[PDB]
């Protein structure tokens, strides 16, 4: 899960001037990513809504919500992973 | 694009009145498969409420009696407590202004409160009608739930179900404005 084991940074000096800019990119990135992944909820939510009122099923939706939420999970353990470094 | 805007949310009310389902269900989009009496958990959700975006920290406390030493620790830095109590338990409803109004108001006076009233889909259920009328008791009015609002001097009152996910959203986006204008 590890986001520095994904980026082959395990072990490396961290507070090296070259790391310190890659990884300020990867929050940024992380931090954007978070915000799509809020506002597609927020949407999926609305789409449910939507669906209840059409009477159909509302499994799809439920399992994109869920899978949303879990994304946005990993997102903030990894940007949690990162802040300890900065 | 800057960090989201951080605020922290407590929960409070008694035992089974639906606090934990109501922050999984919203956060997680998962109404919880098991019962397990919290006595201290948090989570993290995200939302955006008038163009402005929120991390919410969730600090699930527990309703048992037996942990209330704990419960005063998790007060301190909350910018919005959602106080609960269940439709389908007037018991939980009189326990508002008997046991959480006043631990709340002492430990975060000034901190919006949002009296939250959960299971709502339990008003129409048959079964809950027939047991609460064996205790010569009827499942809780919109009225009455307002009114206790006002006697605590919420700075609102939402009923929701988490089961059904009806008034979910209403109740998050009430409590982190709220939280806002801190
Ligand atoms: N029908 C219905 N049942 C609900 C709802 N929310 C929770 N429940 C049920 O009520 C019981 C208690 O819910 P839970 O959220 O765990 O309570 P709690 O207030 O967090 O309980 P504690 O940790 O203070 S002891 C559970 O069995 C749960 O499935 C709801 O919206 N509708
Ligand atoms: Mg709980």
């Amino acid at each position: 899960w590890s986001l520095l084991e994904q980026l082959g940074l395990a072990g490396a000096d961290l507070a090296a001037p070259g790391v310190q800019q890659q990884l300020e990119l990867e929050r940024e990135r992380l931090r954007r990513e978070i915000r799509k992944e809020l506002k597609l909820k927020e949407g999926a939510e609305n789409l449910r809504r939507a669906t209840t009122d059409l009477g159909r099923s509302l499994g799809p939706v439920e399992l994109l919500l869920r899978g949303s939420s879990r994304r946005l999970d990993l997102l903030h353990q990894q940007l949690q992973e990162l802040h300890a470094h900065v | 694009s800057m960090a989201a805007i951080r605020k922290k949310l407590v929960i409070v009310g008694d035992v089974a009145c639906g606090k934990t389902c109501l922050l999984i269900v919203f956060s997680k989009d998962q109404f919880p498969e098991v019962y397990v009496p919290t006595v201290f958990e948090n989570y993290v959700a995200d939302i955006e409420v008038d163009g402005k975006q929120v991390e919410l920290a969730l600090w699930d406390t527990a309703g048992q009696e037996d942990y209330d030493r704990l419960r005063p620790l998790s007060y301190p830095d909350t910018d919005v407590i959602l106080m609960c109590f269940s439709i389908d338990s007037p018991d939980s409803l009189e326990n508002i202004p008997e046991k959480w109004t006043p631990e709340v108001k002492h430990f975060c006076p000034n901190v919006p409160i949002i009296l939250v009233g959960n299971k709502k889909d339990l008003r129409n259920d048959e079964h809950t009608r027939r047991e609460l009328a064996k205790m010569k008791q009827e499942p809780v009015k919109p009225e009455e739930g307002r009114d206790m609002a006002n006697r605590i001097g919420a700075f609102g009152y939402m009923e929701c179900s988490a089961k059904t996910k009806d008034g979910v959203r209403e109740v998050f986006e009430m409590a982190t404005r709220a939280a806002l204008q801190a």
